[PDB]
Parts: structure tokens; C-alpha cells; sequence
């Protein structure tokens, strides 16, 4: 995940400057959640196609030199 | 009588949930497939005709490497008091290693080595003329 | 900054492994150049792993990187 | 970016490489402001500013 | 900038544009001063003179890559063992040339 | 005095320590050693420490956590958590003419043989400790159960962590 | 120059030299010869009487010398140990090499950034001293961790 | 006196999830690994042995990219041998790349034949004091 | 008990670090043909 | 009661190496 | 008094010259005479210098760097650093029985031959300034390596410089 520090900046300031910290949060988790199933889909296909290989249902690539 | 349960540990981060949830899902299907394969082709012969243990490789070690193969041979060989080889051109694409141990012999660390190898390199161990021998496939 | 201490000093930078070296026979501690090894591990900035930020001026906030990847994150929101 | 140097870049990928008799590598590649390589064993990161 | 807790100029430039200066004539001083003090040391190590040819002909300039690959695109690749290229041709000359054109 | 590491399988002189540090009044010291070498405080020392007890009947067991008493992955006993396999002596102690039985149960990560084996591996160390400590072999048994019969759930984090344990049954007769 | 680190992180060369002057004093040897390092230390001070089993006190020790090995960058360790002659010379090869796995592992646990750490036991081959009149209180009964300063 | 823990102990429930299973994906790959691999025994690996001649264990240092027959005949002259060719050379011819600084002749042989692949073979007497290239029909 | 490693020269200049690196790769192409 | 040093005399890790390489230099002249 | 290059190779008469600027105390002048002709006060003095001192078991060893010791490549001995050959024959006066071994090494750029025969000279001549000093002929060996053993790494500046050095070990017995 990219990070760039943020250096750009009372009676009821302070309760939605924490709601709004909340957000933040969520967001940055659902962020990753995202990432994470991306990730798994790459590894997963690859993984498949072994199988599939094994069990005779895909040809192997052909390579000439 | 205060109540409580047996496990209590340090608090954890929904980050390290997430990846864990993860990694359990791509451990049984890699589990299922590897049956599959077994299976499929039994496998039947083993690397120990082609490395033999000896006396003073039964020194130990443990190890974190995640780089190219031929530098860390040495070292194990150099260790172990042997000559080292290099047979075939090394390919423009290097040979990548990773090996994450604890406490094991250097038989068993070549042994590894020359399964994470594949079909790209192979080890092979003379004892009587003390000789660790590393060659390259004939690909590309 | 002190370097060298309970050594003699500092006496040069050695620039072919970028370290200083103390007025007895010891490397230092202390980087001299640029191009000495550090452990560099944490990286600021965004669009790492994609070919950095496409330098246009945008009216909206979007940040788009070099390959065609939007960078929701650093973006501002509404 | 054409880069010089006798670590092994392992990941932003590479179009060409060349090799000189010493040990020394030479890489063309796509820019990017990071690199990973690969010292002794041990995966690190260099910095590229400048882009 | 940073948690909860936390969040609740021309002679600049002018600066760094005399100190570059000064700092460039500075080192450039001292690196013709250590150049002049070794003037034999580099005369016996870049030897042009006892590297010249028959009719005084300066040597053809040869470069060596080894254990190449290229990529040209997906779906093709190119790999060679060794290249040669002439990368200056040969030619006649007066005199030798010499070290402080390239180092001065 | 006491040797941190299993005290060389010598029982400590635990009592005269108390009483001389209160000679040092007899009769306190009295108290304060027949207070403490009772079965409600040791039961609530391993309730202190993460270890549970559970009497139901005449049958009565022992859930100790492989998170905090072994090392990782590994059938080696873990050494800064000495006070209470020491308290499990003790309380093991007042029963001596009973049958124990030691099983292990890991979750459900890995395959089969890998969680048979380590099931079987953990519940000979535990069983081992036991048998040096005085214990006749013929009073003792050890099974290693895999995922077999789970407490909680699985698909769950904290369930899953509870699930992982060794479970210590004695009777009376 | 803010945000490049300035040196190598947990260093320090006024703790470098104050640690090897305490160890010097205690009585374990710490030795350099160009750049390779040499720490050795008498048996007695680890290990009960030719046992593989630690004593409580001594894993201070092994704390202070994993102090010690988090200063500097470096690539492989080398520990070896030595033994006295008791009884044939399998028991103190044997010895010796669980002397030396038991140390490393110990090493391992604590977090000395190395990439190979290499263990053997030679036994009883290779005396440093003729007066061989001690046992386990003999000065070459001993372990050797050895390595060598990378860059 | 004092045992401190590992310092990089899994000491929470998730953190200890992820460690097995990474420990059961490696399991996993050595599985796959040691099916997948192919090997030959040691006593019919068709590779020429070292002829351990008295003559042929002189140290050498040659760099060489180029055909097999030249470096073969100049390794064969500098151990005072005999040199002869049995086959045809093709069209194309069998390219090597031999770079090294301190190696015995033997082995430099070794790695020739290595290299050579299934298209051409080296054999050596050692009586009759002869080193002999065979080319592939 | 001050700790010294035997050899304690003048300082040395970037430059002249700069010019023995090249001369010693020149010096040994030099041997090698 | 006095001897100097040579005047211009290679006091320096860096210039020691740039001397040698310069004397090897020159006998690879002479043999070639 | 002393003569500079080697006091002709006749043993000084240090002491006295002390007893004579303190009689000129007698009690004063023999605790500084008795102070100064002690061992640890000459490895202090090597050290001071920069000759380093090693010793392990009963094998004794002193390293001595050539850049201060040779002029610059070539086997001729540097006249003005005598203080410190001076005290390296007082330290080793008091080993009259041990066997003496001295070895000569240099750093790797050059040839082969180059390397070898330089080695060889330098050792060759540290050794013969041991004999003429009294030592007796069957008690020396020298040897010269090439770039054989190395203590430091030869890519870098500094540890070359550590790499170009003269050793000498000798027993007890």
C-alpha cells in the first residue's frame, strides 16, 4: 500500500474529525481486502492449471528453438 | 470463581485475519492437487544414488538464502572441506533459490537445493575424490 | 554525530565501500556516500510498483500512474 | 533506464541484460522508481529519484 | 499529521545558487592539483605510444558483451553467447594521444 | 533453595523457607504453609496461570494450552513456563493410586498424517515430564487425536486457538 | 539526508569497544585479526561437567554475546567445539557436536541477522596447550564462534 | 538468571495461523518437487570420466568461445598426445564457451564432452598416448 | 587495553580511490593478454 | 642525527595501489 | 649512549643510563629501571608503535605491518622506524628455547611469481636481522606466501592495506 505523509491541514470539531478518522480506516481496510482477493486469483489460476494438466484436460505449450 | 478460558494471547491486527484467511485456502488446494499428482505419476527413484552422505557432511547448519544458486553451493562445499565444479554455461535467466531452514545435516541442504533445482540445474556429490559438482541444463 | 568515539577519531571516508574509517584500524559505523549499502525496507511516495506518477495537472484529484492504474488511495475524496 | 551495477534485480522485470567477463550486469527495463535486488541472500530495496 | 492527538523565500534559491558554484571551482582545484601530483604514475600506466601500429596507425576500438538476452516482446526471445562490435575504426596519426584530454 | 529448571526432579523444601523467613513467628509461618500447600490454592494458582480445572463427578481433568507451554510447531517443552508444570505436580500429588490419561488435539490446518503425528509427538513429551517426576509407568497412557472431536469452531480465529490443547483425565479408583 | 538512515541501525562504536572491554575483562577471549573475529569461551563457564545441559546462569552470557553479534553485518558463523579426552573419541565427538547445537540454536533464537550459521564438534583433535592436567576446568575445553565483518 | 523468548515468536492467534500454513505450502513443494524430478543413476550416466593420466593433470587457464575441433587438438597437443577426428563435420558447427582461470586439462576434456551434448563424444587411451573426437551419424 | 589495527596511513582522496580502481582493472586485462 | 623520508613517497593506501599497478604495468610492456 | 642504526648490534646499557640521572635516588632509579624492563610495559610500547601483539594458548604471534617497516616495494629495511626492531629483540630475549617461525604476505594485485618472490625476499630479510642479533641458526624458518591466506577482503581500500603484512609465531616448548 502507497503512503505519502499528508502535511496539509471546537465545540463540535473534535467528534467529526473522528468520524471522519473512522472512514479513513475502513477504507484503508477494504482497500487491502480488495488486493488480497487479486492476489489470490493469480496464484489460484495458476495452481488450477496444474491440476488440469495432471488430469489430461489441457495441452502443454509447444516451444521451438 | 472468577471464569476464564484457556488461551489468551496477544491482540491481533485484522490485517494479519485477513491474510491468514487467505493463506489457509491456497495450503488446501496446493494439498488437494499435490494428492492429485502423487496419484497421477508415483514417482520412483530417489537422489540419494546420486548424493551420498559422508563423513564430514554430517556437519550441520541452518540457513536463509533467497538468491542465486551457485554462491551459497560453494559456501556449503567450502564448508565441508570439498572442491567445487561448475559443468554447462550459466543461463542469461538466473536460477533462483529459496531455502528457509533450522538444524539440518549438509546432505540433506544439498538435497533440497537439487529439488528446488528442478529441471534447470543438478548436484551431484563424488566422495572418494571430495567433489561437489554443480551442472546446467542443455536448455536455451 | 559522533562517529569515532572512544576511537582516535575520524580519519577519511572510503568511498569504494562508503563507510568512514577511525583513527585506529576499525570501519566505522557511519555511512559516507550515497551508494553504501543500507537496509532499506520502507519506501514513501506512491505509484510504487507501476511506473510512478503521470506528471499532468488533472482538474479533478485523481492520480493516475505511468501504466494506466488509478491510484485511489493517494486521490482525494469526495 | 539502462542500469549498471553487479546486483541481481529481481523484480519490476527487465527487457534486455548483457553480461561483461568480470561480473558486472548491465539492464534495460521500463522506468520505475524502485528496485529490488538480491546482496547475499538478502532482498533489499534501492531508490531511484530523478523520474 | 499523525494521530487524533496530533491533529487535535528568494535568498533560498539565492543561497544554493552561490554555493554550487564555489563548491564546484573548489573541487575542481583540488582534483588538478592530486592529477599534477602523480603526472608519471599515469604516464606509465595509459601507454598509448607502445600500443601504435605499424605506419603510425592508431588500433580499431573493440567492445565484448557476454551472455546476452533480449525479450523482444511477448511471444519472442533472442539469445547469443558473445558479441564483437567495432565501435571506432582505425586511422592514421601524427602523435599519441594522451591522458590529460580525457582526465584534465 | 529452588534450581529453576525442575529443581534436578527433587522435591523443594518449600515449607521451611516460610518458616524461616517468619522465625526470622512459628505459628504464622505455620499458617502461612498450611494455607499455601492446600488443594484451593494451588487450583487457584493454575487458574492464575492459563491452565483450567474441571471436577465433575469422580472424574476430573486438566486443559493446558500448547500456546503458552510449547514452542512452536515442535515437540519441545517450553522452559519460562516452569511454575506451572511444578503446580501440576503438586496437584497430580494428592491422588495416588489413580489411572491418568494424556491426549493431545491440534486444529484443523495441514493434512492428516502431519496432525496425527504431532498430536502423538506432544502427547509422549507431556507424558514423558510426567513419568520422571515419580510416576510408575503402569499408571500411565498416552493417544494423540487429530481435528477428531473439536470444542469449538474451526472457521473461526479465536475458536480455532481454543482448539489446540492437551487434555489430562484421572479418576478416583 | 532526513530520510536517509545516517548509519547502521542499534550500532554504536562506543558500545562496540565498552562491550569487548567488559567480555575481555570477564574472561571470554575476543580477538581480531584484520577483519575476522574470534570469541572464545571455556567450558566450564556453559556447561555442566561434559553434559550437554546448560546451567540457568549462563544464558546471561549467551545474552551478552548475542549483544555482542547484533552489532555487525555479516554473512555466515562459524561455532565450533573442543573437548577434553575422557573416554574414546565417538563420546566427545558426539559431545562436542551437541555442545555446538544446542549454543546455535540458542543464537538462532535470539536475533543475530546472519544468513548461514554452520555447527561442528571436532572433539578432543586440536589442543591449544600441552597441560592437559584439568577435565572440564582444562583451558582447551572450549567453543569458538568465528566470523568474518562483511563490508 | 534470565531466558528471554524467541523475538520473533508467533504470539498471536492470527500471526500463528499464518505461520502453518506457510510451514504446509513448503511441505506441499518438496512433495511436488520430488515427484516431478527426473534423475539418472551413477552407473549409467553417459558423461566421460577423468582418464587421471600423469600428463593430464597440468594446470591450465583458457578462454575460448568458439568451434570444438581447434580447442580440442591445442588441449590434445599441450598434453604431448595424439589427436584424430572420426565422422563429418556439419554445416553448422558445434559451438563452445570455456572460461577459467586454474582447471587440470582432464576436466577442461570433461567439460567439452559435457557441453558437446549428443552431437559429438571424446574418448581418451591412455596407452596409446591418443585423445580421438567422434562425431554423431 | 586500547584496541589497533596495525596499518594507520595518511588520509586518502576520493580521486586518487577513483584512479586506483581503474588501474588496477587495466593492469590486469594487461596480464591476461 | 637526521634522515628523512623520500619526498614524494606513496604514504597513502590509495596511492601505494596506484604505484604497484603502474609498476606492473610497464613490466607487461617489457615482455610484450 | 645508543648508536642509532642498531647500536652495532651490541646489547645497550640501558639501566644505568636511569640509575645515573637518579643517583645524579638510588631506590627511585631501580623502580623505574624495574618498571620499564618488565613485559607489559614493551607490549605497551609496541603498541604504542604499530606492531600488534597476540597471544593464545602457548603459541605467541606478532603482526607488523610493511608500510612502515620496508620503503616502498623492495626488500630493503626502513632505517628510520629502529625504535620499534629494537624492542621486538627485547621482547623476544625473554623465549630463549622456543623454535621461530616467520612468514611474509602481500596483497593480490600483480603476478604470481611477482607475489611469491617478494614475499619471500621480505621474510628472508626480517629473518636474517633476527640471526644477526644472536639468535643461533636452528632456531629460524621463513616462508613467503603469496595472496594464500588472507585475513581481509582484497575489494576494498583499508582491508588491502590489513592484508600486506609480516608474521611471526613462535611456542614454548
Amino acid at each position: 500500500m502507497d503512503y505519502v505523509k499528508p502535511e496539509a491541514p471546537k465545540e463540535i470539531w473534535c467528534i467529526y474529525t473522528e468520524r471522519g478518522w473512522k472512514n479513513g480506516i475502513d477504507q484503508a481496510n477494504t482497500i487491502l481486502e480488495e488486493n488480497i482477493a487479486r492476489i489470490k486469483e493469480d496464484f489460484g489460476g495458476m495452481i488450477l492449471y496444474r491440476k488440469l494438466l495432471a488430469m489430461n484436460m489441457v495441452s502443454p505449450p509447444y516451444v521451438s528453438h | 470463581m472468577k471464569f476464564k478460558k484457556p488461551p489468551i494471547n496477544n491482540p491481533s491486527d485484522d490485517a494479519t485475519i485477513k491474510l491468514a484467511e487467505a493463506a489457509v485456502s491456497v495450503s488446501d488446494s496446493m494439498l488437494e492437487m499435490a494428492k492429485v499428482e502423487k496419484v497421477i505419476t508415483p514417482p520412483s527413484k530417489d537422489n540419494t544414488l546420486t548424493i551420498p552422505n559422508a563423513y564430514n557432511l554430517q556437519a550441520r547448519a541452518s540457513v536463509d538464502w533467497s538468491g542465486p544458486i551457485e554462491e551459497l553451493t560453494a559456501r556449503i562445499a567450502k564448508a565441508a572441506h570439498f572442491r567445487f565444479r561448475v559443468l554447462g554455461k550459466s543461463p542469461s535467466v538466473p536460477v533462483l533459490i529459496s531455502i528457509s531452514t533450522k538444524d539440518e545435516s549438509l546432505a540433506e541442504i544439498l538435497r533440497d537445493i537439487d529439488y528446488q533445482a528442478g529441471k534447470k540445474a543438478s548436484i551431484h556429490v563424488y566422495p572418494n575424490s571430495q567433489v561437489v559438482e554443480l551442472r546446467y541444463a542443455k536448455i536455451y | 554525530d559522533g562517529c569515532c568515539s572512544k576511537m582516535g577519531g575520524i580519519n577519511y571516508c572510503d568511498s569504494s565501500a562508503g563507510r568512514l574509517v577511525c583513527n585506529n584500524g576499525f570501519y566505522s559505523t557511519c555511512y559516507c556516500t550515497r551508494h553504501a549499502v543500507m537496509d532499506l525496507q520502507f519506501l514513501m511516495g506512491c505509484c510504487l510498483w507501476h511506473g510512478g506518477v503521470y506528471p499532468q495537472l488533472n482538474s479533478s484529484g485523481l492520480v493516475v500512474c505511468n501504466d494506466g492504474y488509478v491510484s485511489e488511495e493517494c486521490s482525494l475524496q469526495k | 533506464m539502462y542500469v549498471r551495477t553487479n546486483l541481481t534485480i529481481l523484480s519490476p522485470g527487465w527487457l534486455a541484460s548483457m553480461t561483461s567477463a568480470d561480473g558486472t550486469h548491465a539492464y534495460e527495463m521500463q522506468k520505475s522508481p524502485v528496485l529490488l535486488v538480491s546482496w547475499h541472500g538478502k532482498v533489499m530495496q534501492l531508490k531511484v529519484e530523478g523520474l | 499529521t499523525g494521530s487524533l492527538a496530533g491533529l487535535q523565500m528568494a535568498l533560498k534559491e539565492t543561497a544554493l545558487s552561490v554555493g554550487a558554484q564555489a563548491g564546484l571551482a573548489w573541487r575542481a582545484k583540488i582534483i588538478d592539483e592530486q592529477l599534477n601530483k602523480q603526472a608519471r604514475n599515469l604516464d606509465a600506466i595509459y601507454d598509448f605510444n607502445s600500443l601504435v601500429l605499424e605506419h603510425n596507425i592508431l588500433p580499431p576500438v573493440l567492445l565484448e558483451g557476454r551472455n546476452t538476452l533480449n525479450l523482444a516482446d511477448a511471444q519472442s526471445i533472442r539469445i547469443s553467447d558473445r558479441t564483437y562490435k567495432v565501435a571506432k575504426q582505425a586511422h592514421f596519426i601524427t602523435t599519441p594521444p594522451t591522458w590529460r584530454q580525457y582526465l584534465w | 533453595c529452588f534450581h529453576p529448571p525442575y529443581n534436578n526432579f527433587q522435591p523443594d523444601r518449600r515449607a521451611v523457607k516460610r518458616v524461616g523467613v517468619d522465625t526470622g513467628g512459628g505459628t504464622v509461618g505455620l499458617v502461612a504453609s498450611i494455607y499455601r500447600d492446600s488443594k484451593r490454592k494451588i487450583i487457584r494458582d493454575l487458574q492464575k496461570q492459563d491452565i483450567q480445572y474441571v471436577e465433575y463427578g469422580d472424574t476430573r481433568t486438566l486443559i493446558i494450552p500448547t500456546d503458552k507451554y510449547f514452542m512452536f510447531s515442535s515437540p519441545r517443552l517450553n522452559e519460562i513456563c516452569y511454575p506451572g508444570l511444578n503446580n501440576v505436580i503438586r496437584l497430580l500429588n494428592f491422588y495416588p493410586q489413580s489411572t491418568i490419561y494424556v491426549a493431545g488435539f491440534t486444529d484443523n490446518v495441514g493434512s492428516r498424517s502431519h496432525k496425527r503425528k504431532l498430536s502423538q509427538a506432544q502427547a509422549e513429551t507431556m507424558m514423558t515430564f510426567l513419568w520422571a517426576n515419580g510416576i510408575a509407568a503402569k499408571r500411565l497412557k498416552a493417544e494423540g487425536y487429530g481435528d477428531k472431536n473439536a470444542i469449538s469452531d474451526n472457521a473461526i480465529i479465536h475458536g480455532s486457538a481454543q482448539n489446540r490443547r492437551i487434555e489430562i483425565q484421572w479418576f478416583t479408583s | 539526508v532526513p530520510k536517509l538512515p545516517c548509519r547502521v541501525d542499534g550500532a554504536c562504536d562506543a558500545t562496540i569497544i565498552k562491550m569487548m572491554t567488559d567480555l575481555n575483562k570477564k574472561g571470554i577471549k575476543v580477538a581480531s585479526v584484520g577483519q575476522n573475529y574470534l570469541i572464545s569461551i571455556p567450558a566450564s563457564a556453559l556447561f555442566a561437567d561434559q553434559s550437554p545441559r546448560l546451567n540457568w546462569a549462563s544464558y546471561s552470557l549467551l545474552n551478552e554475546i548475542a549483544a555482542f553479534l547484533k552489532q555487525f553485518r555479516k554473512i555466515a558463523i562459524t561455532v565450533t567445539s573442543y573437548s577434553s579426552k575422557y573416554v574414546s573419541v565417538k563420546r566427545e565427538r558426539a559431545l562436542t557436536l551437541a555442545r555446538s547445537r544446542v549454543v546455535s540454536e540458542y543464537l538462532w533464537s535470539q536475533g543475530v541477522d546472519s544468513r548461514i550459521i554452520f555447527t561442528q564438534g571436532l572433539g578432543s583433535d586440536k589442543p591449544i596447550t600441552s597441560y592437559t592436567l584439568g577435565g572440564d576446568r582444562s583451558p582447551n575445553a572450549r567453543v569458538e564462534i568465528t566470523f568474518r565483518r562483511a563490508v
